[PDB]
């Protein structure tokens, strides 16, 4: 019914069982599933930004830990590695997560192999999208903010993104397969 | 060896069937016990400082078994000491886990036994296949669904356990 | 730790079972005449 | 002695012109290497199944079912915008008949004229020499819709389209 | 993170690799 | 009755030694009763995908217990910071402070920190989740069975390959060149261009993205173009912050030279070409041999015309071809020199040029692994010259080798063999006399009368280099040298930033410390060699034994006639050089502990001035970095190092328990064994109870391996506990 | 111990002669020692002179240049081919 906070797996069992023939019910048990290889797709992007949006207070515990410190010195180092890795891979999770809510079955595979030609619609013309900069203005803040100095500001930073990822979950209600 | 009975023998296909026929019981009777709350103190966590390091679990939390956790083993260390005593002592007339070294195997049923529905050997053959069965059946269909074994139980019976 | 039970099931099955059984059957092994 | 399809090169020994199908065409020596009665099934099975993806190609493209999640004509696209459920079921529902028509048997095993697999319920093959035309029709549009299907699908992964879309608006003014 | 469930994927595959390693086995042994 | 079921005549012995000799002849497949040629050489093909399997689990292994319990996300935002975990513990022996004290590496379990370094490898090469960890475990999980599998299908009828197959030396030799080295180094360059160096300037390519993110802007047409150099434009800046995109180039192959200024390791572009280089070579040399297309080379016509005219070598290596390939000794010999001087080299190479980032900070994870590598080397060594002695009592024929190089060695065998006796005296004698003399001077209060040799032929070739730190000039060091203007446009200006910082371990500073020690080293070397060249050379035959051959490579003696012949055998030449091998690692090892653990602290002058006699190693290296192994645990309580600490009691008690084998021989033992036998007999309600087998002494060939395995793990886990315990508790 | 086998085309190549027969020189057992003494020099002054247009490397080698520094090591075994050919005669 949710994503995990840390591995980003379906959790709840949705209390689906049913071996209901005729109509389907969305059984969960495999060969009763009525989900789409494209739905199966989403969840695993959901998961991804749960496990990154659930790792941002981390940074922003860390970064509470620097400045309460007897010499404050924000390592610039750690603040980055974390935007370099955490934080990219939820803005390209999310940006795949509105690839597939706007040109539809394409963003799974139906055109073929990524390509440098991607025969499809962009990651745009998504209601979602905005979202997905919030997080990259966020991102940039982050790593203004680290090399500036400011505390203050990569905590800001990060809570922006955290809000920003809650609220593309939430407008998405990624729909939760578990085959 | 394997000549006293062990391996893919109808000795083994009839132990395991009953074997699973008693866990199907006790899966049904866990879900029905743990639905009512009737194991006592069943989120209370056991503490090294009486039970030793064979409590500790290192989740994050607590950082020790459970007590339901702990007397559903315990009904079970009941059952494994019965199991030992009735493998090397068994009765009298009970059927033996091991065999003579020359005993003649009983005939391999097929595909379904003769309908005998008195309290018979076909009766306990089908039944222990249909019991085996039923296991895997509930693991699987618990762990794709990613339900919990106890609810997938419940759901399974029309919610009548709770 | 994720599935954090296993360690408690696994190593006294891994480090007393085990190696158990396989002394057991080891010993009936290399004790038979055929 | 040298290969009727191929003037310069030599005719394959495993070849022996009986075998339905044979023009001498076998240039890097297949034959040598692997049984011909297995190449053969294996050639058979290929093209029959590329014969219904052919022509499940076009007809999805033209026609499909009253429902949602089967809307999409782009057969590369459809297989993902529908239910996997359904599609998992297919592949266990092939690997049931695979086994039942194959007698339970294994590359050694499955050898009974290759190919011949018994699934023909109705007497289409009256006459064993019109069941040997229909057996040379078998395997010529077999092979031939085994490189139908490969345009079809390489088609619907450049143009998007699918079959009789991509060929009734191919763009003449430009690459 | 990983899950109980990828946990189990593992236990599944190391298992195929435990009957595998028997056969292999007990055809090094005739 | 039927455990030897590949023996007969151990499955009728009687006693209990048929369970030891059983076991201890399983692998020995050449003689097991009824093997041709063609099983010989079937099991061994399927037991080598068992190998292989095994090195697959154990990988796919460290995978998943770092991925499932560790600290890898954590260590590879933080790497200089956060320790690194292997696995979690779960003992139920432990008492409460025990799980409190392992309680360390950012968790809230009980866990062992890492010394293997698998976290920077892992690291350097891309992976950055645990969820890309795991993946890998799964690859290798699934690689296992399918080596498995393929284990058990050419064990099958119609898969089993034949003779002709198996001895094909030249196809073989064309695919290992080509592909197995030169084409998986060639993949390797792939990984690090398109995985590696891209999430190394932060930009993560999986297999989700891979095909639709370029290498490099340009992008694969400079490489059809003859354009090369525009791969290596905008290296990595020296500001660059390895894992992000700050400071980052676009170049993918670079000839830079030197240290990436952060990571303090070999830059991922040097890495790149160098595999790409390697990679072309190695495809080049794999089309050396002729196999079906009429180009190539008969390894038989080679081997065949290299008589040098002179005749200073006889026949030449005439029916050598022959002999190698129907001797599968004789190739595991060439293989095990082979690798064992591989494994040396990265031992050496791989602590003063590393590639991981941020390894060489890890002075535990760097000292295991030169120690590893070392101990390593020096065991592959030995198998290689045993395996050499096995191949001369059980596979050479005189007859197909007449006037060979290899009949020409076993003519001059007095020659060789007096020659490594005087070497090794020669060595010997002064390296130990004058650290002997620097004792007795040291001791009675004058240092300044000790013997200190300045190692300036080593010296010589540091400056060779570019090390400007003896004033020598000369070639790379020389400003105006062709050398130095030749290197100049490419390598020499980072490399030159490399070696003449006092920053790392690149051609580091040495001085009559290092003189001594390189002498004894090599000693050793010449007396391992010496016993193992004579175990090799005297297999055959000798005075005492002129028919050694007939009675095999393990036996025990020739009995107390002709003055007595204990240890006579080849296999007891393996066995008395395994203690001058352990000996010799341990002089290397403690060498380069020693002078590490000095240099780390910022004190090497404490190395250089304790290290020219022995009272400085014992004192300043044996005893004083004890203090923190030894007090792993005490009566006021215990740490983390609690657990080296009882391992290095262990391996005490090990080693010591391997005396027992060695000194106290078998005659002894039985006499005792006969008393608990008659007593077992004598005793009621105990005689109800019968042994199958007959308990006996253990074999005389059987002791020395029982002494020698225990004396090889006491070395072993003592060492393991000290270099870790010490390097983990100083930190420096 | 078992037959080990060779390439087809392996011939006997020991020799006890003043020169190797001409068979251990391959696709070059008709090449006249006049040829390869004058091919050994030519590759070998082309070699030095393409191996000292590049002694200074750079990141833009002329790649006929790298390409012919390779004669100079191969003059080595021409003029080896050049000695077996003279002394065989040819
Ligand atoms: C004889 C075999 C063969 C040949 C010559 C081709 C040729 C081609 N394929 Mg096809 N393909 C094949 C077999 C083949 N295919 C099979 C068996 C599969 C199923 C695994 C695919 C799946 C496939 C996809 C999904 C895509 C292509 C694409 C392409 C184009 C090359 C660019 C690319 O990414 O290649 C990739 C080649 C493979 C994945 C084959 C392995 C080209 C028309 C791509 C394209 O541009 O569409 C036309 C594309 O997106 N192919
Ligand atoms: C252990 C024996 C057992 C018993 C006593 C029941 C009894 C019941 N099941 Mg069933 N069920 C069984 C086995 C059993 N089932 C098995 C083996 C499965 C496959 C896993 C199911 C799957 C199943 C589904 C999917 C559903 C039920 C439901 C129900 C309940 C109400 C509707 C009904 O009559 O369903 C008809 C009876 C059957 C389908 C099986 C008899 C009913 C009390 C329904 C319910 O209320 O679930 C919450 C429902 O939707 N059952
Ligand atoms: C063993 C017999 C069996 C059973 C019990 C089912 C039952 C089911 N199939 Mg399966 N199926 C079968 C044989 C069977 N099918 C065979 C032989 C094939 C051909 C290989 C398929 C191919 C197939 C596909 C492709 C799909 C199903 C679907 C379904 C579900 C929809 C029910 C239905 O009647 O839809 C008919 C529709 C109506 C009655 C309209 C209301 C249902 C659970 C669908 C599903 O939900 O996925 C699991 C689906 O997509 N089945
Ligand atoms: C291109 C084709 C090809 C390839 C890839 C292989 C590959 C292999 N063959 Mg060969 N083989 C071939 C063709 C091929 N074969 C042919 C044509 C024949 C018949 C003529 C044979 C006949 C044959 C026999 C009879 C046997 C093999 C065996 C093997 C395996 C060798 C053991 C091993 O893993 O070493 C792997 C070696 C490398 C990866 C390279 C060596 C690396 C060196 C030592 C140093 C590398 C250092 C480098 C820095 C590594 C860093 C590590 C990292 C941690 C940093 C290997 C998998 C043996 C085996 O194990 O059977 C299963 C065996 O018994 N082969
Ligand atoms: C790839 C490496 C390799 C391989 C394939 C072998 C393979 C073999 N070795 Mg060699 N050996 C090696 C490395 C290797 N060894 C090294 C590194 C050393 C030095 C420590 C030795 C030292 C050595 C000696 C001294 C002897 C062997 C023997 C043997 C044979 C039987 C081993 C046995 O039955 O014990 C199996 C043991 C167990 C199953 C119990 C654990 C077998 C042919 C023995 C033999 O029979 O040769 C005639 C023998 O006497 N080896
Ligand atoms: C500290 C321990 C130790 C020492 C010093 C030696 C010393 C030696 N071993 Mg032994 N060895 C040892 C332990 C030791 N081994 C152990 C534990 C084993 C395993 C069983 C072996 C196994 C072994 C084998 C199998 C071989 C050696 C060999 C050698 C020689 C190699 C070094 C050399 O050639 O010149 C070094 C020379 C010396 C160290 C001699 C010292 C000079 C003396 C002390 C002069 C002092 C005179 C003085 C006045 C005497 C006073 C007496 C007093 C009563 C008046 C040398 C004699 C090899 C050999 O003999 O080849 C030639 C050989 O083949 N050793
Ligand atoms: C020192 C190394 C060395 C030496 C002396 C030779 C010598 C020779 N090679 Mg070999 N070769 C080498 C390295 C070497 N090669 C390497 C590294 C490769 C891998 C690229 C080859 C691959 C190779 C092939 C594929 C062939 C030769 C051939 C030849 C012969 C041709 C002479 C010629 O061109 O006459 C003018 C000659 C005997 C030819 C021959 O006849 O072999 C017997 C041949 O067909 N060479
Ligand atoms: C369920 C369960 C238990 C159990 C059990 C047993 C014996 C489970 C046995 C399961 C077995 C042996 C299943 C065999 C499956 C083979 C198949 C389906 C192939 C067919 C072609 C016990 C008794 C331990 C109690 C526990 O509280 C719950
Ligand atoms: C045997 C028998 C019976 C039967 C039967 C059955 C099931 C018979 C069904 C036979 C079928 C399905 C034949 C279909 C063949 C398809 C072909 C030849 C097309 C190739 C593609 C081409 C030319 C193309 C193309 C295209 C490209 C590449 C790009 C596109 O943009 C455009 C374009 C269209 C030009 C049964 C079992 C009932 C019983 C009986 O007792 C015996
Ligand atoms: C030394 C040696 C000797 C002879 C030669 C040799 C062969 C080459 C060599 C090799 C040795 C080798 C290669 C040895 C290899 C040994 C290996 C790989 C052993 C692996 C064991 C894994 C187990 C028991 C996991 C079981 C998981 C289970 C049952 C989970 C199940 C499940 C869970 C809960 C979840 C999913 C559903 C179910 C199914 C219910
Ligand atoms: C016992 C036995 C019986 C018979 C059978 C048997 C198995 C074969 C045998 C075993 C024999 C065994 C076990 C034999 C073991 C043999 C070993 C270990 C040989 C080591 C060889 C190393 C060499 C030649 C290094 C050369 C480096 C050079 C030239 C560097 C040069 C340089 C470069 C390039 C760079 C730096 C500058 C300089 C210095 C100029």
């Amino acid at each position: 019914a949710s994503l995990d906070p840390k591995t980003g797996f379906p959790i709840q069992g949705g209390s689906r069982e049913k071996l209901c023939g005729g109509s389907a019910s969305a059984g969960c048990q495999p060969m009763t599933q009525a989900a789409s290889i494209l739905d199966k797709q989403r969840t695993v992007l959901a998961g991804k930004i749960t496990v990154a949006a659930n790792k941002v207070p981390v940074l922003t515990a860390a970064v509470d830990k620097m400045k309460t410190a007897k010499k404050p010195k924000l390592d610039r180092d750690y603040v980055l590695r974390y935007s370099a890795l955490y934080l990219t891979t939820l803005v390209d999770a999310m940006e795949q997560y509105c690839l597939r809510d706007a040109n539809g079955a394409k963003a799974a595979g139906g055109a073929g192999l990524p390509k440098f030609k991607e025969t499809l619609k962009p990651a745009s013309s998504s209601s979602l999208y905005s979202y997905v900069d919030t997080v990259k203005s966020g991102i940039a803040a982050v790593s203004a903010a680290a090399k500036a100095g400011d505390f203050d500001g990569v905590n800001k930073a990060a809570g922006d993104i955290k809000t920003a990822a809650d609220s593309f979950l939430s407008t998405a209600n990624p729909p939760i397969i578990f085959n | 060896f394997g000549g006293r009975g062990l391996g893919v023998t109808v000795n083994a296909e009839r132990w395991n069937g009953r074997h699973a026929m008693f866990g199907i019981f006790a899966m049904v009777m866990t879900s029905y016990m743990k639905g009512h709350g009737l194991i006592p103190d069943a989120d209370k966590v056991l503490d090294i400082a009486q039970w030793g390091p064979l409590a500790a679990v290192w989740d994050g939390a607590g950082n020790g078994i459970s007590n339901e956790r702990a007397i559903i083993l315990i009904a079970h260390v009941h059952v494994l000491v019965v199991s030992v005593i009735a493998a090397i002592a068994p009765f009298g007339f009970q059927d033996t886990l091991v065999k003579e070294k020359g005993y003649t195997p009983e005939s391999p049923a097929g595909l379904i036994p003769p309908f005998k529905t008195g309290l018979t050997a076909e009766a306990e053959l089908i039944n222990g296949r249909l019991a085996m069965l039923g296991v895997i059946s509930i693991v699987t269909a618990s762990l794709f669904t990613g339900t919990s074994v106890v609810d997938t139980i419940n759901l399974g019976m029309g919610k009548i356990l709770y | 730790m994720t599935a954090a039970y296993l360690p408690s099931i696994l190593v006294p099955i891994i480090g007393l079972i085990f190696p158990g059984l396989v002394m057991a059957f080891a010993f009936i092994y290399i004790e038979q005449d055929e | 002695d040298m290969s009727a399809s191929v003037p310069f090169l030599p005719r394959p020994a495993a070849l022996d012109g009986s075998m339905v199908g044979d023009v001498g065409f076998d240039p890097l020596g297949f034959t040598t290497k692997y049984d011909i009665k297995w190449l053969r099934e294996s050639e058979l099975k290929h093209g029959r199944v590329c014969m219904l993806a052919s022509l499940g190609c076009i007809v999805q493209e033209i026609v499909h079912l009253p429902f949602e999640a089967t809307s999409n004509p782009v057969a590369s696209e459809a297989f993902f915008q529908v239910p996997a459920g359904g599609l998992w079921q297919i592949f266990a529902g092939i690997g049931i008949v695979e086994h039942f028509s194959n007698n339970f048997k294994m590359s050694g095993s499955t050898m009974r004229a290759p190919g011949n697999l018994g699934f023909d319920p109705l007497n289409f093959g009256k006459n064993p020499s019109a069941r040997a035309r229909y057996e040379l029709a078998e395997i010529k549009n077999g092979r031939l819709a085994m490189l139908g299907f490969g345009g079809m699908i390489h088609g619907c992964f450049i143009t998007g389209k699918g079959p009789i879309g991509a060929l009734t608006s191919m763009d003449w003014h430009q690459s | 993170m990983i899950s109980d469930t990828q946990i189990f994927i593992a236990l599944i595959l190391a298992l195929v690799s435990l009957v595998l390693a028997i056969r292999l086995g007990r055809a090094l042994y005739q | 009755t039927k455990f030897p079921k590949f023996s007969q005549a151990l499955a009728q012995d009687p006693a209990t030694r048929r369970i030891w000799y059983g076991l201890a002849t399983a692998h020995d497949l050449e003689s097991h009763d009824g093997m041709t040629e063609e099983n010989l050489y079937q099991k061994i093909f399927a037991s080598h995908f068992g190998h292989l399997a095994v090195i697959f689990l154990w990988t796919s292994g460290n995978l998943f217990h770092v991925a499932w319990q560790g600290n890898f996300e954590q260590w590879v935002l933080n790497p200089l910071k956060v320790k690194p975990i292997a696995h979690a513990i779960w003992d139920p022996h432990f008492g409460q402070p025990a799980v409190k004290a392992f309680t360390k590496g950012g968790v809230s379990y009980p866990v062992n920190i890492a010394t293997s370094g698998v976290y920077h490898w892992w690291y350097t090469i891309g992976m950055r989740s645990n969820t890309d960890l795991y993946a890998g475990s799964l690859f290798l999980l699934f690689l296992a069975g399918v080596f498995l599998f393929a284990g058990w299908l050419h064990l099958q009828p119609k898969f089993r390959p034949g003779l002709s197959w198996f001895k094909n030396n030249e196809s073989r030799l064309n695919h290992h060149l080509s592909g197995l080295f030169g084409f998986s180094s060639l993949a390797w360059s792939a990984h690090l261009i398109h995985v590696a160096i891209p999430e190394a300037r932060g930009q993560h390519v999986c297999w989700d993205n891979f095909t639709k993110v370029a290498p490099h802007p340009a992008g694969l047409q400079p490489f059809f173009t003859g354009n090369w150099g525009a791969y290596a434009a905008s290296p990595d800046t020296t500001n660059h912050i390895f894992g992000t995109s700050e400071g980052a180039g676009t170049a993918i192959l670079t000839f830079l030279g030197g240290f990436h200024p952060q990571t303090q390791a070999l830059w991922l572009t040097d890495i790149a070409h160098h595999h790409l280089a390697i990679g072309v070579v190695f495809i080049f040399a794999g089309h050396m041999y002729r196999t079906n297309w009429g180009i190539g080379h008969s390894l038989k016509e080679i081997l065949d015309a290299h008589r040098p005219p002179g005749g200073r070598l006889g026949a030449g290596h005439k029916g050598i071809f022959e002999t190698l390939t129907n001797s599968l000794h004789f190739q595991l010999g060439l293989a095990l020199a082979s690798l064992g001087v591989i494994t040396s080299l990265v031992a050496q190479h791989m602590y003063a040029l590393p590639s991981y980032a941020f390894i060489a900070k890890d002075y535990v994870t760097q000292s295991a692994l030169y120690t590893h590598h070392q101990y390593i080397a020096g065991f592959l060594m030995v198998g290689a010259f045993a395996h050499g002695a096995i191949f001369f009592v059980r596979d050479y024929d005189p007859e197909q080798n007449k006037n060979n190089v290899l009949a020409r060695i076993l003519d001059h065998k007095e020659a060789i063999i007096s020659h490594l006796s005087w070497v090794s005296l020669f060595l010997g004698f002064h390296t130990l006399g004058i650290y002997v003399h620097n004792d007795v001077v040291v001791a009675f209060g004058t240092p300044e009368k000790q013997i200190l040799v300045e190692p300036v032929f080593a010296q010589w070739i540091q400056a060779s280099s570019g090390k400007a730190l003896y004033g020598f000039d000369v070639l790379l060091s020389s400003t105006n040298s062709v050398a130095a203007n030749a290197s100049s446009n490419i390598w020499l200006p980072g490399w030159l930033e490399a070696i003449n910082s006092g920053k790392n371990s690149l051609f580091l500073p040495i001085g009559p410390g290092d003189f001594l020690i390189h002498h004894a080293i090599a000693l050793a070397l010449h007396t391992t060699t010496l016993i193992l060249v004579k175990g090799a050379l005297d297999a055959r035959g000798s005075k005492l034994m002129p028919d050694k051959k007939d009675f095999g490579y393990a036996f025990p003696c020739d009995g107390p006639g002709r003055g007595g012949t204990c240890d006579i055998s080849a296999w007891d030449a393996f066995y008395l050089s395994m203690f001058w091998m352990l000996n010799t690692i341990g002089w290397v090892t403690f060498y380069w502990h020693w002078k590490h653990i000095t240099i780390w602290q910022g004190n090497a002058g404490q190395f250089n001035e304790s290290s020219t006699y022995i009272m400085g190693w014992l004192r300043d290296y044996l005893w004083l970095n004890s203090s923190p192994l030894i007090n792993g645990y005490n009566p006021f309580g215990m740490n983390s190092l609690s657990v080296w600490s009882w391992m290095f009691l262990f391996g005490h008690l090990i080693w010591a328990t391997g005396f027992m084998f060695l000194i106290s021989w078998r005659g002894y033992w039985q006499e005792l064994i006969e008393t608990l036998v008659w007593a077992h007999e004598r005793t009621p309600l105990a005689n109800l109870v019968r042994w199958k087998d007959k308990p006996v002494a253990l074999s005389i060939v059987q002791a020395r391996l029982v002494g020698l395995i225990h004396f090889t793990a006491g070395y072993i886990f003592t060492y393991a506990a000290f270099v870790i315990a010490s390097t983990t508790g100083k930190f420096g | 111990f078992s037959p080990v086998p060779s390439p087809e085309g392996t011939k006997e190549t020991y020799w006890e002669t003043k020169a190797p027969s001409s068979d251990v020189l391959g696709i070059g057992a008709g090449v006249s020692s006049g040829n390869f003494a004058a091919a050994s020099v030519f590759a070998a002054l082309v070699g030095g002179y393409c191996t000292g247009q590049v002694i200074p490397l750079t990141v833009e080698p002329n790649p006929l240049f790298l390409a012919g520094s390779f004669l100079l090591p191969y003059s080595w075994a021409l003029h080896v081919a050049a000695w077996i050919q003279k002394n065989n005669g040819k």
